[PDB]
Protein backbone atom coordinates (compact mmCIF):
# COMPACT_ATOMS: atom_id res chain seq x y z
CA UNK A 1 0.00 0.00 0.00
CA UNK A 2 2.37 2.71 0.85
CA UNK A 3 5.05 1.53 -1.80
CA UNK A 4 8.34 -0.57 -2.01
CA UNK A 5 11.20 0.64 0.05
CA UNK A 6 14.30 0.00 -1.48
CA UNK A 7 17.61 -0.14 0.22
CA UNK A 8 21.46 -0.15 -1.44
CA UNK A 9 23.61 -2.42 0.43
CA UNK A 10 25.28 -3.27 -2.76
CA UNK A 11 25.89 -1.79 -6.01
CA UNK A 12 24.97 -5.52 -7.38
CA UNK A 13 23.01 -7.13 -4.91
CA UNK A 14 19.96 -4.17 -3.90
CA UNK A 15 16.90 -4.80 -0.89
CA UNK A 16 13.19 -4.11 -1.70
CA UNK A 17 11.25 -3.91 1.30
CA UNK A 18 7.42 -4.65 0.98
CA UNK A 19 5.02 -3.74 3.84
CA UNK A 20 2.26 -3.84 5.27
CA UNK A 21 0.66 -6.94 3.86
CA UNK A 22 -2.40 -8.82 5.91
CA UNK A 23 -2.05 -11.95 7.76
CA UNK A 24 -1.15 -15.33 5.31
CA UNK A 25 0.14 -13.06 2.44
CA UNK A 26 4.02 -13.13 3.27
CA UNK A 27 4.89 -16.86 2.30
CA UNK A 28 2.81 -16.65 -1.12
CA UNK A 29 3.50 -13.83 -2.55
CA UNK A 30 7.35 -14.00 -1.71
CA UNK A 31 7.55 -18.19 -2.98
CA UNK A 32 5.68 -16.83 -5.73
CA UNK A 33 8.36 -13.44 -6.67
CA UNK A 34 11.12 -15.88 -5.74
CA UNK A 35 10.35 -18.56 -8.18
CA UNK A 36 9.16 -15.86 -11.44
CA UNK A 37 12.31 -13.96 -10.19
CA UNK A 38 14.58 -17.31 -10.56
CA UNK A 39 12.58 -18.71 -13.67
CA UNK A 40 10.94 -16.21 -15.39
CA UNK A 41 13.14 -12.86 -16.42
CA UNK A 42 14.54 -13.02 -19.84
CA UNK A 43 17.99 -11.29 -20.83
CA UNK A 44 20.83 -11.12 -23.31
CA UNK A 45 23.33 -13.17 -24.04
CA UNK A 46 26.35 -14.65 -26.74
CA UNK A 47 24.81 -17.38 -28.95
CA UNK A 48 27.17 -17.30 -31.72
CA UNK A 49 30.87 -15.92 -32.14
CA UNK A 50 32.62 -15.79 -35.73
CA UNK A 51 36.62 -15.86 -35.71
CA UNK A 52 38.53 -15.76 -39.24
CA UNK A 53 41.26 -18.33 -38.28
CA UNK A 54 39.37 -20.14 -36.06
CA UNK A 55 37.54 -23.14 -38.27
CA UNK A 56 35.77 -25.83 -35.14
CA UNK A 57 36.07 -25.25 -31.57
CA UNK A 58 38.63 -27.84 -31.41
CA UNK A 59 41.61 -26.20 -33.02
CA UNK A 60 44.49 -24.78 -31.55
CA UNK A 61 45.35 -20.73 -32.64
CA UNK A 62 48.76 -19.06 -32.85
CA UNK A 63 49.80 -16.55 -30.31
CA UNK A 64 46.83 -17.36 -27.71
CA UNK A 65 47.70 -19.46 -24.43
CA UNK A 66 44.26 -20.85 -23.58
CA UNK A 67 42.00 -23.15 -26.26
CA UNK A 68 38.94 -21.87 -28.57
CA UNK A 69 36.64 -23.20 -25.03
CA UNK A 70 38.18 -21.32 -22.68
CA UNK A 71 37.08 -18.19 -24.72
CA UNK A 72 34.19 -19.50 -25.74
CA UNK A 73 33.01 -20.24 -21.51
CA UNK A 74 34.54 -16.75 -20.76
CA UNK A 75 32.42 -15.15 -23.48
CA UNK A 76 29.62 -17.40 -22.13
CA UNK A 77 30.52 -15.73 -18.38
CA UNK A 78 29.59 -12.22 -19.15
CA UNK A 79 26.65 -10.27 -19.28
CA UNK A 80 25.47 -7.77 -21.79
CA UNK A 81 22.55 -4.88 -20.99
CA UNK A 82 21.02 -4.26 -24.69
CA UNK A 83 18.58 -0.88 -24.19
CA UNK A 84 16.78 -1.24 -27.87
CA UNK A 85 16.64 -4.10 -30.89
CA UNK A 86 16.36 -7.51 -30.88
CA UNK A 87 19.84 -8.45 -32.51
CA UNK A 88 22.80 -7.44 -32.37
CA UNK A 89 26.70 -7.50 -33.62
CA UNK A 90 30.16 -6.89 -31.51
CA UNK A 91 33.46 -6.76 -32.92
CA UNK A 92 36.48 -6.84 -30.88
CA UNK A 93 39.77 -5.54 -32.59
CA UNK A 94 43.09 -7.01 -30.14
CA UNK A 95 46.66 -7.59 -31.03
CA UNK A 96 50.09 -8.12 -29.38
CA UNK A 97 51.23 -9.09 -25.99
CA UNK A 98 48.67 -8.41 -22.60
CA UNK A 99 45.11 -9.65 -21.62
CA UNK A 100 41.79 -9.38 -23.20
CA UNK A 101 38.86 -7.80 -21.42
CA UNK A 102 35.15 -7.50 -21.89
CA UNK A 103 35.94 -3.70 -22.17
CA UNK A 104 38.42 -4.01 -25.18
CA UNK A 105 35.08 -5.19 -27.84
CA UNK A 106 33.62 -2.43 -29.81
CA UNK A 107 30.62 -1.63 -28.37
CA UNK A 108 27.16 0.53 -29.71
CA UNK A 109 25.97 3.16 -28.44
CA UNK A 110 22.48 1.11 -27.12
CA UNK A 111 24.48 -1.63 -26.13
CA UNK A 112 26.10 -1.30 -22.48
CA UNK A 113 28.82 -3.47 -21.73
CA UNK A 114 29.65 -4.40 -18.17
CA UNK A 115 33.39 -3.00 -17.31
CA UNK A 116 34.17 -6.98 -16.76
CA UNK A 117 36.77 -7.18 -14.68
CA UNK A 118 37.49 -11.15 -15.81
CA UNK A 119 39.62 -11.79 -18.90
CA UNK A 120 38.42 -13.55 -21.76
CA UNK A 121 41.83 -15.06 -23.06
CA UNK A 122 45.68 -13.91 -22.69
CA UNK A 123 47.50 -13.31 -25.70
CA UNK A 124 51.62 -13.39 -26.28
CA UNK A 125 53.04 -13.10 -30.07
CA UNK A 126 51.53 -10.25 -32.21
CA UNK A 127 48.66 -11.91 -33.47
CA UNK A 128 45.22 -10.01 -34.31
CA UNK A 129 42.43 -11.42 -32.65
CA UNK A 130 39.08 -10.54 -35.28
CA UNK A 131 36.12 -12.10 -33.80
CA UNK A 132 32.65 -11.41 -34.23
CA UNK A 133 29.49 -11.72 -31.84
CA UNK A 134 26.01 -11.98 -31.93
CA UNK A 135 23.44 -10.58 -29.52
CA UNK A 136 19.58 -12.61 -29.17
CA UNK A 137 17.10 -11.79 -26.93
CA UNK A 138 14.94 -14.89 -25.09
CA UNK A 139 14.11 -16.27 -21.82
CA UNK A 140 15.25 -19.62 -19.72
CA UNK A 141 18.13 -21.49 -20.93
CA UNK A 142 18.75 -22.47 -24.80
CA UNK A 143 21.06 -25.54 -25.86
CA UNK A 144 23.32 -25.38 -28.72
CA UNK A 145 21.46 -28.18 -30.39
CA UNK A 146 17.60 -27.14 -30.33
CA UNK A 147 17.57 -23.69 -31.81
CA UNK A 148 33.41 -22.19 -39.78
CA UNK A 149 30.47 -21.27 -37.67
CA UNK A 150 30.78 -22.00 -34.32
CA UNK A 151 27.90 -22.23 -31.64
CA UNK A 152 27.42 -21.34 -27.71
CA UNK A 153 25.00 -22.22 -25.47
CA UNK A 154 23.09 -19.32 -23.60
CA UNK A 155 21.72 -18.81 -20.53
CA UNK A 156 19.08 -15.47 -20.42
CA UNK A 157 18.79 -15.16 -16.70
CA UNK A 158 20.01 -11.98 -15.44
CA UNK A 159 19.17 -12.88 -11.72
CA UNK A 160 22.03 -15.00 -9.30
CA UNK A 161 20.01 -16.05 -6.03
CA UNK A 162 16.68 -14.44 -4.50
CA UNK A 163 16.00 -14.76 -0.88
CA UNK A 164 13.10 -13.69 1.48
CA UNK A 165 12.15 -13.63 4.96
CA UNK A 166 8.99 -12.73 6.46
CA UNK A 167 9.33 -10.52 9.83
CA UNK A 168 6.64 -9.10 12.17
CA UNK A 169 5.85 -5.33 12.13
CA UNK A 170 4.60 -3.39 14.96
CA UNK A 171 1.51 -1.18 13.59
CA UNK A 172 -1.64 -0.43 15.39
CA UNK A 173 -4.21 -2.18 13.25
CA UNK A 174 -6.54 -5.25 14.18
CA UNK A 175 -4.31 -8.10 13.65
CA UNK A 176 -0.54 -8.70 13.68
CA UNK A 177 0.76 -7.34 10.15
CA UNK A 178 3.45 -8.95 8.52
CA UNK A 179 6.24 -7.50 6.28
CA UNK A 180 8.83 -8.83 4.23
CA UNK A 181 12.18 -8.71 2.54
CA UNK A 182 13.73 -9.50 -0.85
CA UNK A 183 17.25 -9.39 -1.56
CA UNK A 184 17.93 -9.70 -4.97
CA UNK A 185 21.18 -10.64 -6.50
CA UNK A 186 22.43 -9.38 -9.99
CA UNK A 187 24.59 -9.80 -12.58
CA UNK A 188 24.61 -6.04 -12.50
CA UNK A 189 21.91 -5.94 -15.97
CA UNK A 190 18.79 -5.80 -14.77
CA UNK A 191 17.58 -3.27 -12.13
CA UNK A 192 16.20 -4.88 -8.88
CA UNK A 193 12.86 -2.35 -9.47
CA UNK A 194 11.88 -3.36 -13.00
CA UNK A 195 12.74 -6.68 -12.12
CA UNK A 196 10.05 -7.37 -9.65
CA UNK A 197 7.50 -4.84 -11.73
CA UNK A 198 8.18 -7.55 -14.73
CA UNK A 199 7.34 -10.11 -12.40
CA UNK A 200 4.35 -8.42 -11.45
CA UNK A 201 3.68 -7.95 -15.05
CA UNK A 202 3.95 -11.84 -15.79
CA UNK A 203 1.84 -12.56 -12.64
CA UNK A 204 -0.89 -10.41 -13.97
CA UNK A 205 -0.56 -11.58 -17.12
CA UNK A 206 -1.27 -15.43 -15.87
CA UNK A 207 -3.69 -14.71 -13.53
CA UNK A 208 -5.91 -13.10 -16.49
CA UNK A 209 -7.02 -16.28 -17.65
CA UNK A 210 -9.95 -16.67 -14.51
CA UNK A 211 -12.87 -14.19 -15.75
CA UNK B 1 44.37 -49.38 -52.48
CA UNK B 2 42.97 -46.45 -50.22
CA UNK B 3 41.77 -46.35 -46.54
CA UNK B 4 40.37 -42.68 -45.39
CA UNK B 5 39.46 -42.46 -41.40
CA UNK B 6 37.61 -39.45 -39.70
CA UNK B 7 38.15 -38.56 -36.74
CA UNK B 8 34.45 -37.46 -34.64
CA UNK B 9 34.30 -35.81 -31.81
CA UNK B 10 31.23 -35.44 -29.74
CA UNK B 11 30.40 -33.65 -26.70
CA UNK B 12 27.34 -35.20 -25.47
CA UNK B 13 25.58 -33.86 -21.93
CA UNK B 14 24.10 -35.23 -19.06
CA UNK B 15 21.03 -37.10 -19.19
CA UNK B 16 18.47 -38.70 -16.92
CA UNK B 17 19.58 -41.85 -16.70
CA UNK B 18 23.22 -41.97 -16.46
CA UNK B 19 24.73 -44.16 -14.40
CA UNK B 20 26.71 -41.53 -11.79
CA UNK B 21 28.57 -42.63 -8.37
CA UNK B 22 30.35 -40.47 -5.54
CA UNK B 23 33.27 -41.56 -3.68
CA UNK B 24 32.74 -44.13 -0.96
CA UNK B 25 31.05 -46.18 -3.39
CA UNK B 26 27.44 -44.99 -3.65
CA UNK B 27 26.86 -45.41 -7.20
CA UNK B 28 23.14 -44.13 -8.55
CA UNK B 29 20.92 -43.46 -11.61
CA UNK B 30 19.88 -39.53 -12.47
CA UNK B 31 16.17 -39.58 -12.27
CA UNK B 32 14.87 -36.61 -13.78
CA UNK B 33 16.62 -32.80 -13.82
CA UNK B 34 14.22 -30.13 -11.95
CA UNK B 35 14.32 -27.00 -12.22
CA UNK B 36 16.11 -24.29 -9.98
CA UNK B 37 12.74 -22.69 -8.36
CA UNK B 38 11.67 -25.89 -7.03
CA UNK B 39 15.04 -27.05 -5.51
CA UNK B 40 15.16 -26.69 -1.60
CA UNK B 41 17.02 -23.34 -0.47
CA UNK B 42 18.97 -22.54 2.46
CA UNK B 43 18.16 -19.01 4.51
CA UNK B 44 20.74 -17.03 2.46
CA UNK B 45 19.04 -18.43 -0.64
CA UNK B 46 21.60 -20.69 -2.10
CA UNK B 47 19.74 -23.68 -3.73
CA UNK B 48 21.15 -27.20 -3.33
CA UNK B 49 22.51 -29.40 -6.12
CA UNK B 50 21.87 -32.57 -5.38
Amino acid sequence: PRGPQIERLTDNRAKVVIEPLERGYGHTLGNALRRVLLSSIPGFAITEVEIDGVLHEYTTVEGLQEDVLDVLLNLKDVAIRMHSGDSATLSLSKQGPGTVTAADIRTDHNVEIINGDHVICHLTKDTALNMRLKIERGFGYQPAAARGRLMLDASFSPVRRVAYAVEAARVEQRTDLDKLVIDIETNGTIDAEEAVRTAADILSDQLSVFG
Amino acid sequence: LKMVKVFLAVKRRIQPGDKMAGRHGNKGVVSNVVPVEDMPYMATGESVDI
